[PDB]
């Protein structure tokens, strides 16, 4: 149990990095969609951990039901050509790729510190060893959930955005129907 | 943990069982229909037949054509079946009587349904066929098309309640089924969901298709279990959201009269009792939607590809965007939007 | 270890354990007629993909907005009664704008496969 | 927030060092946009705050039309070559 | 028109006094006059020797064990010339009622791994010897009788042991017999060959690869076989059939894996190791590899230097090398000019 | 209507050895250059070269034919015969009628002389 | 280049003079090659090219000079 | 080396006349009964259905024979089917796509052989155009005569078919090994 449950969040991490570069190695671009599909698995594993399953059940839905279904649908019709890793092509990356890795991935650290000295803005980041108190209050009457606050927001406080993203769907049929329909 | 586990036994048998004598049930009542008779030997009454198909393809060889991602091919009918199989978790047969008491179980069974076309897609890929890859796009399609139809009937519903928990959805037609108000969204219902489950008479792919036997030709042995297995049990699922949605669940008729006379306190013969009252309400809706679409594949010919996507594209999914019009019109006519 | 997590993890063992058993009971006799695929008893040469139909590739493209459209209601529907009135005109206007393009779509014939062969209409005229 | 971050680090270094097919490049960005979803709502969650999960929201729904017209522009592409180069763009 | 191509002439007298004369043209409505017992036919090479025998109508006697694995031979002969009999090594009545109409016996049965029911003694001495105490007994004309190359009396392995025990027991038993040493024998489903190799996981060896034989087409040990059969003149003489051009198993892994296009998985391990993995895979009910075979891998194949070969039978030998691609075909894994040609053509349509 | 199919020629007999003698030509280009598509088609054991010699000397067999009539119907015959192979429409079996040679030796008693003959009664 | 040609139309049967192919030799005066082996080579040499020669242009080549102004 | 001396018995009964004794004995009847029950009740023919004997084949499945009954359900793929009823005449262009389907068929297998035509070439035996038996290109394990067999018949070969899938040994052969 607490072994195991205590690192779940650290599993889904490993996991992920595993997964992210089985996208990138795969021989079969198909093979490729299918490991992008797990990654999106874990990361609704991940999201459920944090407490947020509403957002699980919603990437399920969305990202492998219709995004990833499209994809598919995608490379079955139409004739893709792949090369397969190779040092040949690939072993020229690599000093690029580690002076990249680490210069992207600490700065993406140190973008969410406010310390002014670097090393300190690093610092920071592994720096949550300890534990959230997680306290009880009894103001809150109603049920009121993640998607029904979302409601709230999406369709009073902010209902110009939705408005906005209908022209955006819109776009997303008119334009498809523009391009791939020949009139006449 | 016994008691889970008890729980789940229980559960997982009626529900594989129950998927077995589908099978059996449809030989029959096609057979009747056409002035047959049906599996009567296999077993006693025929009821041994689903049993001794299960034991003879356990026992059939594998192929793995040449051309073919074996993994792939293995693995897609598996993943099917699990899907298939995991949609039973959130069905109640009483009042919190499931395996998974879930606030969001509405959005379970539509995501966990969303998974559903990826045997279809994955399975012609499992070849190297144009023959096998054009017939899973098709399929594919229409799969995806009727899905549109599925989900806006489950919104339209949600409109009434305002709840994604499927007891409680149940809970509130203990005023009215909601086939009553919405009967044509009952019609509908039936209509996609056969379609969804690629049925008679929406059974292009298999029927009228370049490979003789839908995507699933090159299929022997225990993937071929899979497939079946997962198509029979998608038909009953599919048909426990109809009920759930629209029939009234568990719901028959108020017992409370009944009860009052036949005990004087609670007890576990009760409980029995009340459980197994909900129960058979909710297995005898089944049995009917079971029923329905054995009979329909008994009546009808098969639509042509391009007949059912413009069944759903233009005559069901422009309706279904009026009916979302036109019910919170209603309910704001009558000030009866539903509180949380 | 609620009954939900147990049934979801026992599903998938119950699978592999019929694949398991399939494979070890079951003959296995691989040889290269066998192999081939079931094309109606013949064989068939291979070919470049098939040109395909435009309303093939459309369907599946414009699911996904038609999909988002749908989904972007469930927030509505679990706030109807918080956000009533407002809410309510808010949400008629969403829907009647991507019924503007429902409009466009049936009206450009998109998903329409027209069978490009014909009979032929031309009247017959002789040069006398 | 550490699963998002290097989610959205190697998919970009996917997406760049790419030098094998041009699925491999739309999958980098639609996973590059999931990145940033799962820092946002880590994020969310910490503050107890709507305006964080709200804007992830609009993220899924922008990522569905993205890749519906990114695959549109493909198969427009595709329509005058017929193939897709492992270089194809 | 058919022909004879097995007979040299069309009256023959067996050296049991029978006189055969044959009818027909050669065809399947033809007959030669012969009637041969073939012990193992069911088997790889057994029902290659099936083949050629019926497909001139000699008469073919089967002894079978299963019913259901003897059926494809029934196909390879006219009506009334393959014939079925029941048999079983324990049952001395029915290897009687095997070989007593026959003009021609051949013994093909072997096996390469023991069972609860036959080790290496009773299927290859035991076997033997009956079979051969029948054919004296009823005193046949012909007996040819198949063992392995390296069949050697106090070998390393039980295998070539007893296979060398067999060979003495039947010399001593019936001594016109013809005894035949194949090397390994490839070819379409084959066994423990280069079927093994198109579809193992890995194989593993304990000698890095490194035994020698020369290896050799089944069909040519089939017709060499059915040319024994029909000439007088190889009574009592000793066979080393084998393969023109001697190998490294690591050699036809390579060869293997430049045919296929995909890469063979070899690995190497300890002889302890891998003797103790085999020991414990025979507890299964079905064949895997022996303890014996990984023995029987540190040997190299040693041909006799007085033994008649494919020569003396007129016959030469295929390549591997040149049939590999042939008896390997279902496993085969599968630019500037063709985008220019790629333009003109239609890809989507309304 | 009713179309004619891949690589059909309307039935025309030249009038003239030497317009009959340009469509020969052209026929034993088109086999030649099929050679290797028949071999992918047949599966075949053995090598295109093996595939063009047959192809020559199914050519050379009729090399001395005089009669203008008989040349017609063995250019139409030929014709169809490379119509057939091209699109499939041939299975292996018949196929590999062509190439008897191929398949391997037939036994050791194939008689030349006419004691040998006598000797199997083909005298 | 050329030296290509020179190479596939060597490698033929019935001419026993591989040096007697000079860069304007005719096959039916020099090699004494039958009208099927002009075929022959014509097809071989589009085929070592990859290029694909219609039949008018194919019919009018009779040497190694033509073969060369147009490959 | 060492072992150098059998015990083998002499007179151990054939297969044919062999009878459990052992409980082992009882428990491979047992597993074989179960098999062997399962392949009789579960009976998917691939229709070969070249001429007229198929008219009769469909008169099987029509409401007074209703082969459904029994477990029969005719399966398109051979890749579903367990086994083949060559049902018309057998012509030469046919013989390679026939042995073809044939060879898809996953084990185990049967062929029964349906009318004069298939069974040994009928009427057109003496044609030049036709295969003189469907046994020259795929083994057959029941021969069902008439031209057509009626209905009746052909349910009597596939009883005969029954009877033999129900005394076949599968684990008990695999013991006398
Ligand atoms: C239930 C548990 C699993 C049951 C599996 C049974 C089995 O192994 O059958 C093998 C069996 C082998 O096939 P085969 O035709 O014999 O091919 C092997 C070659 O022909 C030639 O064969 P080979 O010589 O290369 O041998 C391969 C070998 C594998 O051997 C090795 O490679 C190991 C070598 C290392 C040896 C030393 C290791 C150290 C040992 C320590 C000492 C102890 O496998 C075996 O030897 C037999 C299996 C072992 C069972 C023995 C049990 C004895 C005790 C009872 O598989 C089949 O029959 C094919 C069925 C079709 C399978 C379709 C689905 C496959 C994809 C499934 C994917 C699942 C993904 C799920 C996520
Ligand atoms: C009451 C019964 C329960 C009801 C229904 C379930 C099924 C019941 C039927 C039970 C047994 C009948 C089926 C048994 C059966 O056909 O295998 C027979 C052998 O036969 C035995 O002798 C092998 C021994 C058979 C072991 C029987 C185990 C019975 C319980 C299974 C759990 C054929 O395989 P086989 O010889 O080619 O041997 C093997 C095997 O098929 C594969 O696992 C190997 O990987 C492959 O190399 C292959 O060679
Ligand atoms: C670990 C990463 C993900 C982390 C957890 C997983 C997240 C949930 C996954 C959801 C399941 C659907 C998506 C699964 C990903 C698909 C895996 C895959 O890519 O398989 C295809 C691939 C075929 O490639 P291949 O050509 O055979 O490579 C040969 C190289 N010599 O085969 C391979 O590349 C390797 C073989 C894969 C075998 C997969 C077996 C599992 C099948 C899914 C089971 C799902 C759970 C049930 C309690
Ligand atoms: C994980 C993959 C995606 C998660 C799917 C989310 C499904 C879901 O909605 O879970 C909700 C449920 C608990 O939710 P709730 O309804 O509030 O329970 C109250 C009951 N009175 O959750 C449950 O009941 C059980 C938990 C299911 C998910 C656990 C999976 C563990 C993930 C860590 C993987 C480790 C690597
Ligand atoms: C195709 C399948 C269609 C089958 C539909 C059958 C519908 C009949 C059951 C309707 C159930 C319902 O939603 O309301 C029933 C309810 C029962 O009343 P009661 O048990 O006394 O409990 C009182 C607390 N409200 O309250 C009622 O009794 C109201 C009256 C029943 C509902 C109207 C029935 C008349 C129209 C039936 C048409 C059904 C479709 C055809
Ligand atoms: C839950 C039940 C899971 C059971 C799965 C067990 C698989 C055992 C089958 C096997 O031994 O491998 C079969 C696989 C077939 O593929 P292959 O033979 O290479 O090519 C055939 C193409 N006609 O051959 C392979 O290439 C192996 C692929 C999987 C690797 C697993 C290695 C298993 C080794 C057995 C010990
Ligand atoms: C339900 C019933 C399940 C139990 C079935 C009863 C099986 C009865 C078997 C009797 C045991 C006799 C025996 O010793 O069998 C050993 C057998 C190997 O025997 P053998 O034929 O020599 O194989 C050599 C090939 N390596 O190896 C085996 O028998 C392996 C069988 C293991 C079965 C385990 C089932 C539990
Ligand atoms: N293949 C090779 O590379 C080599 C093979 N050989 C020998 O050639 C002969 C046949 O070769 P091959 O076809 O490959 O082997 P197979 O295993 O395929 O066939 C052997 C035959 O012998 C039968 N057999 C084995 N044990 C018994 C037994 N107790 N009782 C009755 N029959 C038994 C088998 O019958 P059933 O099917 O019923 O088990 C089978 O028909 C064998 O003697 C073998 O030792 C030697 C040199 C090379
Ligand atoms: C719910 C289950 C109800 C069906 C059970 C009755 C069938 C029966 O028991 O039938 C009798 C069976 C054998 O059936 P049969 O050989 O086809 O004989 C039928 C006679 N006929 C041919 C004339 C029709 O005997 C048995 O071994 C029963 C053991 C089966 C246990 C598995 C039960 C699965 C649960
Ligand atoms: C959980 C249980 C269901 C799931 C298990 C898998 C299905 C198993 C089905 C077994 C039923 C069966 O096999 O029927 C019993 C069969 C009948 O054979 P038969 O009458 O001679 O065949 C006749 C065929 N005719 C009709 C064509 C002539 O064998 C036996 O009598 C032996 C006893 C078997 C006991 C097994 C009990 C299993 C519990
Ligand atoms: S046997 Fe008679 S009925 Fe059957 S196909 Fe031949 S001619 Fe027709």
């Amino acid at each position: 149990m607490m072994y195991l449950t205590y690192y779940f969040i650290e599993i889904t991490i490993f996991l992920a990095i595993l997964c992210t570069i089985f996208i990138i190695s795969a021989k079969n671009p198909m093979v490729s969609i299918l490991y992008m599909i797990a990654l999106f698995v874990i990361a609704a594993m991940y999201l459920y951990l944090i407490g947020l399953g509403i957002f699980s059940l919603l990437y399920i839905m969305i990202y492998i039901g219709a995004i990833a279904v499209l994809f598919l649908f995608i490379i079955t019709l139409l004739d893709i050509n792949s090369t397969e890793l190779s040092v040949k092509s690939n072993i020229r990356d690599l000093p690029l790729v580690l002076i990249s890795l680490i210069v992207l991935t600490i700065s993406g650290l140190m973008i969410y510190s406010n310390d002014s000295i670097l090393i300190n803005k690093l610092l920071e980041a592994f720096g949550n060893d300890y534990n959230t108190i997680i306290t009880q209050d009894w103001f809150n009457i109603e049920n009121t959930t993640l998607l029904t606050t979302i409601g709230n927001v999406l369709l009073t406080n902010n209902a110009f955005i939705l408005l906005v993203l209908a022209i955006v769907l819109l776009l997303g049929i008119i334009g498809p129907i523009s391009i791939t329909m020949k009139h006449k | 943990m016994i008691i889970n586990i008890v729980e789940i036994l229980i559960f997982l048998v009626c529900v594989l069982f129950s998927v077995a004598y589908l099978t059996v049930a449809e030989r029959k009542t096609l057979a009747y229909m056409q002035r047959r008779l049906g599996p009567n030997f296999v077993g006693y009454y025929g009821l041994l037949q689903a049993f001794a198909d299960a034991v003879k393809l356990l026992l059939k060889e594998i192929v793995l054509p040449k051309e073919s991602n074996y993994i792939i091919l293995v693995i897609s009918p598996l993943i099917t079946l699990i899907t298939a199989l995991i949609g039973w978790v959130v069905i109640p047969l009483g009042p919190g009587i499931t395996l998974g008491e879930l606030n969001l179980g509405i959005l379970f069974s539509l995501a966990i349904g969303s998974l559903g076309v990826f045997g279809s897609l994955l399975s012609g890929w499992s070849s190297n066929s144009k023959y096998s890859l054009l017939g899973s796009i098709r399929s594919t399609a229409q799969l995806i098309s009727y899905e549109l139809i599925l989900t806006s009937i489950f919104i339209i519903i949600i409109m009434f309640v305002s709840s994604l928990n499927i007891t409680t959805i149940i809970e509130t037609q203990r005023v009215v089924w909601y086939c009553i108000p919405l009967l044509p969204l009952l019609l509908i219902f039936f209509i996609a969901s056969v379609a969804e489950t690629a049925r008679p008479p929406f059974d292009l792919t298999e029927s009228e298709s370049e490979l003789v036997a839908g995507y699933f030709t090159e299929y022997s042995g225990s993937p071929f279990v899979f497939f079946f297995l997962a198509e029979y049990s998608n038909i009953i699922l599919i048909s426990a959201f109809n009920g759930y949605l629209l029939l009234g669940g568990y719901l028959s008729f108020n017992y409370s009269y009944l009860f009052n006379i036949l005990f004087n306190d609670y007890s576990y013969v009760s409980f029995l009792f009340e459980g197994l009252i909900n129960s058979s309400a909710y297995a005898i809706k089944l049995v009917f939607l079971m029923f329905s679409f054995i009979w329909v594949r008994a009546a009808f010919p098969r639509f042509t590809y391009d007949n059912l996507i413009n069944f759903c594209w233009i005559i069901l999914l422009p309706l279904l965007f009026g009916i979302f019009l036109i019910i919170p019109s209603t309910l704001y006519i009558f000030d009866s939007f539903p509180t949380l | 270890m609620n009954t939900f997590i147990i049934f979801i993890i026992l599903i998938p063992i119950v699978g592999f354990a019929l694949l398991a058993v399939n494979i070890l009971l079951a003959v296995y006799k691989p040889y290269n007629e066998k192999l081939g695929a079931f094309e109606c008893g013949l064989t068939s040469f291979n070919q470049t993909r098939l040109a395909f139909n435009a309303a093939f590739i459309l369907v599946a493209i414009l699911f996904l907005p038609f999909d988002l459209e749908i989904s972007t209601l469930l927030p509505y529907v679990m706030s109807i009664y918080l956000v009533s009135n407002y809410g309510f005109t808010i949400v008629l206007l969403f829907l009647l704008i991507l019924i503007i393009g429902f409009v466009y779509e049936i009206n450009t014939n998109a998903l329409k496969i027209n069978k490009h062969n014909k009979p032929n209409t031309d009247s017959l005229i002789y040069k006398l | 927030m550490f699963i998002g971050t290097i989610i959205l680090v190697l998919s970009f270094l996917g997406f760049v060092f790419n030098r094998r097919n041009i699925i491999l490049a739309f999958i980098c960005l639609e996973t590059m946009l999931l990145g940033i979803n799962l820092i946002l709502l880590r994020n969310s969650v910490l503050f107890d705050d709507i305006s964080g999960s709200l804007f992830a929201i609009v993220i899924i729904i922008l990522a569905g039309v993205e890749s519906a017209i990114g695959l549109s522009l493909l198969v427009s592409y595709y329509r005058l070559r017929g193939v897709i180069n492992s270089y194809g763009i | 028109m058919n022909s004879f191509e097995n007979l040299a002439q069309d009256v023959n007298i067996t050296r049991s006094g029978k006189t055969l004369i044959a009818k027909g043209t050669g065809g399947r409505s033809s007959r030669t006059g012969y009637t041969a017992t073939v012990f193992g036919a069911n088997g790889f090479l057994g029902s290659y020797l099936t083949a050629k025998l019926a497909k001139h109508g000699t008469t073919v006697v089967v002894p079978y064990r299963e019913e259901m694995a003897k059926r494809h031979l029934k196909v390879t002969g006219d009506l009334g010339v393959v014939n079925f009999l029941e048999m079983d090594l324990r049952n001395l009545e029915s290897i009687d009622e095997a070989v007593r109409h026959s003009d021609i016996v051949v013994n093909l049965i072997g096996r390469e791994y023991e069972t609860k029911n036959f080790n290496y003694y009773d299927v290859h001495v035991e076997g033997a010897r009956r079979i051969a105490e029948a054919v004296k007994k009823h005193n046949i004309a012909r007996y040819i009788h198949v063992s392995a190359f390296n069949a050697e009396i106090d070998s390393p392995s039980e295998f070539n042991h007893t296979k060398g025990l067999g060979e003495q027991v039947t010399k001593d038993i019936v001594p016109w017999a013809t005894i035949v040493r194949p090397a390994p024998m490839f070819g379409r489903e084959d066994k423990w060959f280069l079927d093994r190799m198109a579809r193992s996981p890995c194989l593993v060896s304990a000698n890095k690869f490194q035994e020698t034989s020369n290896p050799v087409h089944v069909i040519d040990v089939a017709a060499a076989l059915e040319r024994i059969c029909f000439d007088d003149s190889t009574v009592a003489q000793t066979f080393e059939l084998y393969g023109p051009q001697k190998f490294t198993q690591k050699q036809i892994i390579d060869m293997v894996s430049e045919t296929l296009r995909k890469e063979v998985r070899h690995i190497e391990l300890p002889k302890a190791l891998y003797q103790a993995y085999t020991k414990a895979t025979q507890a299964i009910w079905w064949p895997t590899y022996s303890p014996d075979q990984v023995e029987r891998q540190f040997l190299s194949q040693k041909i006799d230097p007085s033994a008649k070969t494919f020569n003396d039978l007129d016959l030469t030998p295929m390549e591997l090398p040149d049939l590999m691609f042939k008896l390997i075909r279902p496993y085969r894994v599968n630019v500037s000019q063709l985008e220019n040609k790629e333009k003109t053509f239609v890809h989507i349509l309304d | 209507a009713i179309i004619a199919t891949a690589f059909a020629e309307t039935v025309k007999f030249s009038g003239s050895k030497q317009e009959l003698q340009k469509r020969t030509l052209a026929l034993y280009r088109q086999f030649l250059r099929g050679a290797p598509t028949f071999a992918d088609l047949y599966e075949v054991q053995f090598s295109i070269p093996t595939i063009r010699t047959k192809i020559r000397q199914e050519f050379e067999r009729h090399r001395f034919v005089d009669d203008l009539s008989i040349q017609n119907v063995l250019y139409a015959k030929g014709h169809m015969e490379y119509q057939e192979c091209i699109n499939f429409w041939k299975q292996q079996a018949q196929f590999l009628k062509y190439f008897p040679e191929e398949d391997d030796i037939q036994g050791r008693h194939q008689p030349s002389n006419f004691v040998d003959k006598f000797l199997k009664n083909r005298a | 280049a050329e030296k290509r040609i020179a190479a596939v139309l060597e490698s033929f049967d019935k001419i026993s003079n591989p040096a007697a192919i000079t860069p304007t030799a005719s096959f039916a005066k020099d090699l004494n090659l039958d009208s099927l082996d002009t075929v022959e080579v014509v097809v071989a040499i589009e085929e070592e090219f990859g290029i694909e020669i219609p039949d008018k242009e194919a019919d009018e080549i009779k040497s190694v000079n033509q073969a060369v102004e147009y490959i | 080396p060492r072992v150098s001396s059998s015990s083998m018995p002499t007179d151990f009964p054939l297969p044919s006349q062999q009878k459990p004794n052992s409980a082992v004995d009882y428990t491979l009847t047992t597993l074989d009964a179960v098999a062997n029950w399962a392949r009789q009740g579960s009976f998917w023919p691939v229709t070969f259905g070249l001429a007229c004997c198929a008219v009769e084949m469909m008169h099987v499945s029509a409401p007074r024979y209703d082969q459904d009954r029994l477990g029969i359900i005719f399966r398109a793929s051979p890749r579903q089917s367990d086994i083949m009823i060559v049902a018309g005449t057998l012509t030469n262009k046919m013989a390679p796509v026939l042995r073809q389907v044939y060879d898809q068929m996953p084990e185990p297998r049967w062929v029964i052989s349906m009318g004069s035509c298939a069974n040994g070439g009928g009427y057109y035996h003496f044609s030049y155009s036709v295969v003189r038996g469907c046994d020259r290109i795929v083994p057959v394990d029941v021969y069902v005569p008439g031209c057509p067999p009626t209905s009746e018949a052909l349910m009597y070969g596939v009883f005969q078919l029954q009877r033999k899938m129900r005394n076949t040994k599968i684990t008990r052969m695999w013991y006398r090994k």
